[PDB]
RNA sequence: UUAAUUCCGAUAACGAACGAGACUCUGGCAUGCUAACUAGUUACGCGACCCCGGUCGGCGUAACUUCUUAGAGGGACAAGUGGCGUUCAGCCACCCGAGAUUGAGCAAUAACAGGUCUGUGAUGCCCUUAGAUGUCCGGGGCUGCACGCGCGCUACACUGACUGGCUCAGCGUGUGCCUACCCUACGCCGGCAGGCGCGGGUAACCCGUUGAACCCCAUUCGUGAUGGGGAUCGGGGAUUGCAAUUAUUCCCCAUGAACGAGGAAUUCCCAGUAAGUGCGGGUCAUAAGCUUGCGUUGAUUAAGUCCCUGCCCUUUGUACACA
């Protein structure tokens, strides 16, 4: 049941939306973009968020995205 | 050369005791056969000469780990206390058969007292350690 | 030659022990004492399953000393089993070349994880309220 | 009876009873249920799938 | 009584909420066209 | 050497497999040749892992039941240990081809059950588990109140499974339950 | 009357109150064309080959 | 869809929070950083022994963090591949990888004629108020017994019963506030019980480097309500407190029954899990068949469901109304 959550749903499109630009498909790359731009508590919070910006980079590499 | 951590120790002890006995004169009174070990055991020992077994085993250890006293002696000869429908315990071993065993491996001229209480091994004995397990090396070669 | 001296600790339970690797002619003990007196006399392959794989010629030069400490007896033939494994891996790994220490690693990763991975298995706490951990005492009716 | 018989492909037949069940009868026999009262007005009978 | 947050930390605590998180505001930029060099020292 | 391993004193090969079906949950052959079946655990994680430990590493640990057994691992390998020895001196072939063709021979396939009762078949694995079941439970009822052994018991038994003359109790509530099977449906 | 064998090729389900009944779409591995409908007991993954005694069996529709 | 009102989506709904998620402590690994004479490792030299070399928890001092201890951070996220599904939320198999689920705490709204006046100098009312329902001493009772149940412990054996040999843990604990009460090390006396003086510690020092049980190895037994069981009972010997019988507690000998694997019915749990089997803390002048943690060995079955016993919403007649 890993759910990505709300508080990770109302954040990453806002960053997307945001520095579109500065961005990639490879998680180490934007797990430390997150670091710079965002401040996030915990490390698993982080993970999570930075997973649910790949999964929207793929999203997008596939198709649009209505959200 | 061998030693006594290469040989066994299941024979070792047998022939430490066999040694014993071919020595003879290591006190042996006449309630040992009366005496029952510990409180936790149920009945005597089997075997008669039992005392040798004790001194064979009193030896090797102070061999491999000198400067122990009474309590040392009492954790190895332990068991399950089982005293009847109670649930069992650990129960110590005796005191004055272990140091009679050391009084007699005292007499006999193979240890020497140390400071602070223990009974350390002395060159003379390491000596014939060491040709005894030369002896069960050759035995068992 | 120069002292070459690998130290390399076995973990997988209370049971720990460190092996020390050295050059020179092959004579390994655990605490200066061969492995053919181990009690009991059942698993006495299980330590020579590493030894008869590799073979004679590539335990000739490495001779190991182990120190043992914890656990309980068949917790310390895996440790051991473990860390003189692991030692020997870094004993190839570090001098020698590595393309005869992937040969014996091909054999090492194809037998077993054991001997080179170990698993998180410790014991659980016991919960309040029962005999073990996951059981519970029987609840009183009426 | 397609094991043993004397007949080769007998033809089975088939069970014909009209049933009848009151208001009470019918909810004891547990055929209808109650419903929304916007479903109430539907005199359509329940689909006939399977 | 809940103590709200505040940056100095008199108020109420320092360390914000597990849930929120502190995006910052983004930088307006102008993307260069042209290859313009800046020689200076 | 590692061209060989020797179980004892006993290769991987000369072991031939009649049925196709208990060969694939068997996995004794080709990945698990060992000297001795000891092992920690951690082999019922997946719902089909259950088929990967070995069977010398279940009759290992199928044996220890009913309290004052748990924790004779050591005992009972060296119980296994003796068993082949008494094995062998009778019978002449290979143990392990008798035991293959035990497990061959031991294998209720159909069972009803409470749902009229529905007589319907059952797992290959579930086969295995319930012949390994069936000889440890015969083997424990034979063996109380006798002066005959755990290994001499498990031997008679093995042999008797072997024969198949309805001696032993594996394949005697194997062809009750078939019998059962048989009458209601 | 002889002894068939059959395959596990795709699995469907699970039939029965307590959910122990497997509903396995079998594949008879002597006619590779015809197929039926059985529940069977037990761990069942797709592969293994099931002796059947008699072929005429079938299950229902639960 | 999941443990979840956790999200896609349908949109007369949009925008938020509470519970959960989220957050804390612990575990799985980082030979990359800092440290250790109350933790060590590797060697140098001396001493002992065997026949040029090995052994030593026998001793003095040169390098180091490879073991231990712990300040700081990392990684693990469904990230990569293949299948299912609006191809959305997401789900499953696999390679590589210390791990593709460690456990616990906090735990929304609302309510009980649920318990506690016998925890309280938390408290209202009534009574007692001197020959006191207050305070103190010597005993008794709280244990008691035709009967029915509740929570626990050990056996009904050959897988076992007896005797030795061999080989390992981590929780802990401890020199006083009136107050005496602490851990014990070592040489002796004695069959055990117990006793005499004696050194170390305000603790990674002392017990202690916790030789714990099961275990493995070597002797005795052989189907006998039995060597298993010590239920039952008698005599003697010691410690504790001023004082023990209805046995405070411990030790020796003797007595050897019920019990042949258990009927109806019923409780708990699903991987270091049940289970076998021990050890610390609390109760402690004397104190474990109680309770909680810490260890060692280590299985069978299962990766589904509401048929059975409960709990939570729904449509709706409303014999359910400070309900
Ligand atoms: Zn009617």
């Amino acid at each position: 049941g890993r759910v990505r959550t709300k508080t990770v749903k109302k954040a990453a499109r806002v960053i997307i939306e945001k520095y579109y630009t500065r961005l990639g498909n490879d998680f180490h790359t934007n797990k430390r973009v997150c670091e710079e731009i965002a401040i996030i508590p915990s490390k698993k919070l982080r993970n999570k968020i930075a997973g649910y910006v790949t999964h929207l980079m793929k999203r997008i590499q596939r198709g649009p995205v209505r959200g | 050369g061998v030693t006594v951590k290469d040989v066994n120790q299941q024979e070792f002890v047998r022939a430490l005791a066999a040694f014993l006995k071919k020595s003879g004169k290591l006190k042996v009174p006449e309630w040992v056969d009366t005496v029952k070990l510990a409180k936790h055991k149920e009945l005597a020992p089997y075997d008669e000469n039992w005392f040798y077994t004790r001194a064979a085993s009193t030896a090797r250890h102070l061999y491999l780990r000198g400067g122990a006293g009474v309590g040392s002696m009492t954790k190895i000869y332990g068991g399950r206390q089982r005293n009847g429908v109670m649930p069992s315990h650990f129960s110590r071993g005796s005191k004055s058969v272990a140091r009679r065993v050391l009084q007699a491996l005292e007499g006999l001229k193979m240890v020497e007292k140390d400071q602070d209480w223990g009974r350390k091994l002395t060159p003379q004995g390491q000596r014939d350690l060491d040709r005894i397990a030369g002896q069960v090396a050759a035995a068992k070669k | 030659g120069p002292l070459q001296s690998v130290q390399v600790f076995g973990r997988k339970k209370t049971a720990t022990a460190v092996a020390h690797c050295k050059r020179g002619n092959g004579l390994i003990k655990v605490n200066g004492r061969p492995l053919e007196m181990i009690e009991p006399r059942t698993l006495q392959y299980k330590l020579l399953e590493p030894v008869l794989l590799l073979g004679k010629e590539r335990f000739a030069g490495v001779d190991i000393r182990v120190r043992v400490k914890g656990g309980g007896h068949v917790a310390q033939i895996y440790a051991i089993r473990q860390s003189i494994s692991k030692a020997l891996v870094a004993y190839y790994q570090k001098y020698v070349d590595e393309a005869s220490k992937k040969e014996i690693k091909d054999i090492l990763i194809q037998y077993d994880r054991t001997l080179l991975v170990a698993d998180p298995r410790r014991c659980e706490s016991k919960k309040f309220g029962g005999p073990g951990a996951r059981a519970r005492y029987q609840k009183s009716y009426r | 009876i397609s094991e043993a018989s004397v007949f080769d492909a007998y033809v089975l037949p088939k069970l014909y009873v009209k049933l009848h069940y009151c208001v009470s009868c019918a909810i004891h026999s547990k055929v209808v249920r109650n419903r929304s009262r916007e479903a109430r007005k539907d005199r359509t009978p329940p689909p006939r799938f399977r | 009584i809940m103590l709200p947050w505040d940056p100095s930390g008199k108020i109420g605590p320092k360390k914000p909420l597990p849930d929120h998180v502190s995006i910052v505001e983004p930088k307006d930029e102008i993307l260069p066209t042209t290859p313009i060099s800046e020689q200076k020292g | 050497t590692p061209d060989i391993k020797l179980f004892g004193k006993w290769s991987t090969d000369d072991v031939q497999i009649n049925d196709i079906s208990l060969q694939d949950y068997i996995a004794v052959k080709e990945k698990y040749a060992k000297y001795l079946p000891h092992s920690a655990g951690r082999y019922a994680a997946k719902r089909f892992r259950k088929a990967q430990c070995p069977i010398v590493e279940r009759l290992t640990n199928s044996m220890m039941m009913h309290g004052r057994n748990n924790g004779k691992k050591l005992m009972t390998v060296r119980i296994v240990k003796h068993a082949f020895e008494i094995i062998h001196l009778l019978t002449g072939e290979n143990p392990l081809q008798v035991l293959v063709n035990a497990i061959i021979n031991s294998g209720p396939r159909e069972d009803s059950t409470r749902i009229r009762r529905q007589a319907v078949d059952v797992s290959p694995l579930r086969r295995v588990n319930q012949a390994i079941w069936l000889l440890c439970t015969g083997a424990r009822e034979a063996a109380f109140r006798n002066i005959k052994t755990i290994a001499e018991c498990l031997a008679d038994e093995l042999i008797n499974a072997a024969k198949g003359s309805s001696n032993s109790y594996a394949i005697k509530k194997k062809d009750e339950l078939e019998r059962v099977a048989k009458s209601n449906r | 009357q002889p002894i068939k064998l059959a395959r596990v090729t795709k699995v469907l389900g699970r039939t029965g109150s307590q959910g122990q009944c497997t509903q396995v779409r079998v594949e008879f591995m002597d006619d590779t064309s015809r197929s039926i409908i059985r529940n069977v007991k037990g761990p069942v993954r797709e592969g293994d080959v099931l002796t059947l005694l008699e072929s005429e069996r079938e299950a229902r529709r639960l």
